[PDB]
């Protein structure tokens, strides 16, 4: 998309994911696992939860009726009212087209952007203990077992405390 | 070799379709409908203080046709007009018809006000006809009254009844008048004088001169009844001025505060409630727009010309 | 020393102007119009069974005139009428007349039907004038009669013509008054003793008296033909009661479907299509605006007041 | 822009790259060379091309004449219609300056965007083998001929393939 | 944000930061310092003002009145007028209430943007000379003065002038 | 322990709330208002070559009411007509009244021309009355005569008065019809004799009976004088026959240009400039929008249902 993480850099989603929106998958000595992100997945939601209430929405404007549906109404006067209403339901379809239109690029763009802000929040983390794969992953330098991984999806996972084991295991 | 972790989104297999700027097939995990398709088949007059008419037309109830005799006074906040509502049991029309029947709709209550015009004995104001018909014999529009010379030929004598608006809000006078089928009929009632009515108030002018000469059957009668109409302000005097061939008023009108006017052809339900109608009933949607019909009323969804407007409500979907 | 790959954007060096939320005098790679400024001389006609009326205006072409002779019937789906376009041969004019040719542009074709209106040997129904010339011959209104007494001022004699709509769909019925210039033409057509004529339907009623009387000249005559008209129900009777003085029809008219009707000066072209005319002609861009005339009809792009919007098709443009 | 790819830290574009919108300049032993990448210049048209499929649009609603240009309508109408119409007419106006503004603001980032995201997606490839010079071009610590190159632009470039190549040069 | 650049990684603002809206904070040998980026505090000013010329703008439409404010008009056409008028303010009710939402949305990351824009300059000039903390600083890993840090606000300050004092200290 | 370089945004404490596409209380660094709530008390004729006619009412302008005396003639950009204001010293109205007061709103000034009109010694046009007072003694409208016999009793003589259209763009031709409160008055002038005015054009016919019988009484005065009018155009001429009872013109008013007519209560001032009223006064708002009344005229901010949009003109603040 516009920020590459969705639809882009990640190959694609997965299916298996139905506890969130933005998750993590590690594979380490201990074997695999995969578990979703709240305060991200919650972000995208909380903005899309705001857009709706704003959008379902109607006036408050009470229309008395001004074309009879029993009555023949004059031919002068009618034909105004038919072209002022044609006029008005043509700028609705039309204001209604865009604001879906454009409303939906941005909540795409929004969601994309979301998971390129957690990607750049973890890899910040991980500091120079990891390197980027270009698929959305990190290949980290270190043994780093459930305790570890649990520490980094938590943002508590520090890099000082295997920076110099990451450092070596890198340089080789 | 090296231990990894990975960031990723969700999907589903099944996503929707919607249209953004750019893409007008893009697939995401969760979409909305933003225009209501669907329509109720009724009327929702639940929390409404309404009044359905049935065969009543709004015009009918302030000069009382037979159809509308439940119909005379009342207060409401709804007003439901139906097809074919009779307003005219003699024939004729109203003139500026169309305004009326809008400010009855409009109207969330209609009083009624007795003129206490009375007449001389050389005029017979009992007046009734077979087109209004009520208790299976002749009768006439309850608010009005048929003012014809008392002796069949006698010329009708020159009459002045003025009614004053003791309210303190304006009332609706209606009256009515008579264009006989031929000059045989119009000296039978009013004589051979030429007559000309003459309506006067502080904001209404007024000269009506009955025609004679015959129009096609309707009731077995080529004879009009046609009424005219005005706003009397309070503490003011309309004066009628008539040489015979006046539909007086027994009764002034006066609209009580304002209600929603639905033209349905849909039946009442209380259980139901509604701020919008058409004529196919009640339209309830949360939802921002609608494509049933351009003519709603009251607090109503935009019309539009989009069978469907999709609204993303979730992420770009990418399956596997 | 270290080989080294460079990323970058393409440009161009004669680049865009265009506007954004912030720039007014954002430049960029390519960019396109959106408010179409040029129009066409032409009427399109492409695909359409169309009707130019030349100098025919659409009203005479329910009375007659002599120029609409060629257009009394038809159908078609574009009514095209012109400027000073003839409607009145014999001066005069409509009552009502705007609401009749917006109601005659709004429809797709003309019907006429036969009133079958016959007259007793006292009445002269063949009375032509030199207003409306047809083969170098005086000559009337081919779908109206003007009624005159046989004989140089005799009295025109009582007469009732009724037409009765025999079709589903309600018929158009127009008649004309003639207005005497003075009591001696007056006389010498209808009689001394005044004529009153009554028309009547089960919706309308109306009484004309003719006024005689001298306005200036126009095509040597100060007298005045003004024609009414009306819709007549199906299955539903119009009577004309008349002492003389009525221009009454040979002809109905019936309005066939709808059609659009364009106000224009511009040529015809049947190699040209459009959806889209105004005074100057036809407006075929594909293009969603334009600044032409707020006066158009049929699809068209919305009239903004907008010399040019420049709508970006590329990036920013940066030069070197 | 929002992207700071393009008219930002890309000093400028190139009147040379008449194959595309977004391109590549190796300078490598053999010498200079340069090449376009379609991938992504298409993905930026296919995106203006839909905004066009939208845009350029009028509506299917036939317009009946309120107006006469040979007859005068009453007065009293006729300044009803001209008010309604001039209401009609600034709306339009207005929410047309509005679709054009917005759509070419959204048109110049979206290509922001499309270069970033390249350039994103090269970093990646050339992981620890390569530099940001913070210009838009790589520094590539390792001898690298047109099949190497070729081999970027191509999205194939291995970097385990010069890995250690790299790290020493780099490290000095 | 979209760019998570503000009210994101970067924990908060600086009530402290009065000449400007985008700047920067050394502590180094010397001890601490703020000032701020014009060039980027700037551009984001630039594109505001330009906003509120594009919207703090009326027609130059005449309007003739249609409703008589002392007498009464005829019920049937005034209804028309009512409702003509309550349609045409519903839009602009709407269309307003869309363009301030969605210029808001734009302004609000069009800053976010700004900010971002500038770290990643800087992140690309400190090249391998410093490293990201994850709150919107780099910590410098060789001896920077006031000289030093005026050479990176400058957009002037030359990693390789540096390059091996800081990749020692930062294998250790 | 190493050398460190931040990058951080400004803030502050009082920040103010916004609503974006999602967030709907966004707090931002500054903001600004877009819908204008406050009003001017007062009208801002600054620039404006402007006429306030006070309680003149616009009719009165062409008929002449003592009120209006100071505003017979004149050219403006800016007409403003006030509450209660006077158009009809003598009891009575004028037909059509409205359109003629929008087309007087309509126009930028009004010239006078003088009729020429002048009546044998057997008529009265001197005919002064109370109602309209000048110089603390009966008068009449500047514009208008009042045609009485000259002995009381005497039937009143047949006259025909003609006006010609001597300019190049259209006049405006006013004049009244008197009705007699009893056949007391009605003989006193004119006589039992039955009256008849008859008002003539190329584009214009019209037949007036003046009516005897009292209505309602009007400043002690039960009689009623009535107005009527029509444009001459250019080049042409307007004949009045009557045999007493017309209320002739002295002058025809013509409409010069066009100007912008305010509806107003709000005092006027000079220094203050504006381009938008309404009751209220003035709107000066550089600002796009206002909330003030959906009754505007000029250039003028769009009226919307909101109290307030805030508008960001800033970052997202986040404080300490
Ligand atoms: C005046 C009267 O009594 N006439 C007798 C007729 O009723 C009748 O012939 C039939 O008359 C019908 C019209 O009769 C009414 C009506 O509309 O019902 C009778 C009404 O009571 C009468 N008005 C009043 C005030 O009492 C009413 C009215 O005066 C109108 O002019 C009617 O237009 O007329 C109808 O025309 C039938 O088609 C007609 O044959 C006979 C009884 O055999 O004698 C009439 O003298
Ligand atoms: C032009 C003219 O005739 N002016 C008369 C005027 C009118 O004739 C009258 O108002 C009808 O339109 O009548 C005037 O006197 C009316 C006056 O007569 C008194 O005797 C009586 O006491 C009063 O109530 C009132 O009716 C008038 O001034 O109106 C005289 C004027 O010359
Ligand atoms: C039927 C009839 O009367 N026809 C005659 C008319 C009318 O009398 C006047 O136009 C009155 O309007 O006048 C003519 O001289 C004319 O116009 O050629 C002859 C014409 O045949
Ligand atoms: C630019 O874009 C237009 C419209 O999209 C296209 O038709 C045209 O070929 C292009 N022209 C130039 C000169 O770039
Ligand atoms: C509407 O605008 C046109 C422009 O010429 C003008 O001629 C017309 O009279 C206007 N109508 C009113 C009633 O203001
Ligand atoms: C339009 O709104 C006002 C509110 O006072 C109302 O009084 C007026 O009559 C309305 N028009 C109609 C015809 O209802």
């Amino acid at each position: 998309g516009l920020f590459g993480a969705i639809a882009g850099f990640i190959e694609n989603g997965w299916e298996g994911m139905v506890d969130g929106w933005y998750g993590f998958r590690h594979q380490n000595a201990q074997g695999t696992g995969q578990a979703a992100d709240y305060k991200s997945t919650q972000a995208a939601i909380d903005q899309i939860t705001g857009k709706l209430n704003r959008i379902i929405k109607k006036t408050n404007t009470e229309f008395e009726s001004i074309e009879s549906e029993f009555s023949e109404i004059d031919h002068q006067i009618g034909n105004v009212i038919n072209w002022t209403k044609d006029s008005i339901t043509d700028i609705w379809t039309y204001q209604a087209e865009l604001l879906v239109a454009m409303e939906n690029q941005h909540t795409i763009d929004m969601a994309d952007s979301e998971m390129l802000n957690l990607y750049e929040r973890v890899r910040k983390q991980l500091r120079q203990n990891a390197e980027e794969d270009g698929k959305g992953c990190f290949e980290i330098y270190h043994a780093c077992d459930d305790s570890c991984m649990e520490s980094i999806r938590n943002n508590t996972y520090d890099h000082s405390q295997y920076r110099e084991e990451a450092l070596l295991n890198r340089l080789n | 070799d090296p231990d990894k972790i990975c960031l990723g989104h969700h999907a589903v297999a099944n996503g929707t379709i919607v249209k953004t700027l750019t893409n007008e097939q893009e697939e995401v995990t969760n979409a909305t409908e933003t225009v209501e398709s669907t329509s109720l088949n009724r009327l929702c007059m639940k929390g409404r203080n309404h009044k359905d008419l049935g065969n009543c037309h709004p015009i009918g109830m302030l000069i009382g046709t037979p159809a509308c005799d439940l119909h005379l006074t009342g207060t409401w906040d709804t007003l439901i007009e139906r097809k074919n509502a009779i307003a005219y049991c003699y024939p004729g029309a109203t003139v500026n018809e169309e305004a009326l029947r809008q400010k009855i709709m409009e109207s969330g209550g209609i009083s009624k006000i007795n003129t206490g015009f009375t007449y001389g004995s050389s005029i017979n104001s009992a007046g009734t006809t077979k087109a209004c018909m009520r208790n299976g014999g002749n009768s006439f529009y309850a608010e009005l009254k048929w003012l014809v010379s008392k002796n069949k030929g006698q010329n009708f004598p020159q009459t002045t009844n003025t009614y004053r608006n003791a309210d303190t809000a304006e009332h609706l006078i209606m009256w009515g008048i008579h264009h006989p089928s031929s000059t045989q009929e119009k000296n039978d009632l009013y004589g051979t004088q030429s007559l000309s009515i003459s309506v006067g108030s502080s904001t209404y002018k007024n000269n009506f001169v009955p025609v004679v000469g015959a129009r096609p059957q309707v009731n077995g009668l080529s004879s009009r009844i046609d009424f005219h109409w005005t706003l009397v302000q309070p503490g003011d005097k309309i004066t009628f001025s008539h040489n015979g061939g006046l539909i007086a008023p027994s009764r002034v009108s006066k609209l009580i505060g304002r209600g929603l006017g639905i033209q349905s052809e849909a039946p009442i339900d209380n259980s139901c409630e509604s701020k919008c109608f058409w004529r196919g009933g009640s339209i309830n949607t949360r939802l921002p727009f609608q494509n049933l019909s351009p003519r709603t009323v009251g607090q109503c969804p935009k019309y539009v010309n989009k069978k469907s407007l999709m609204l993303a409500t979730g992420m770009r979907n990418v399956p596997e």
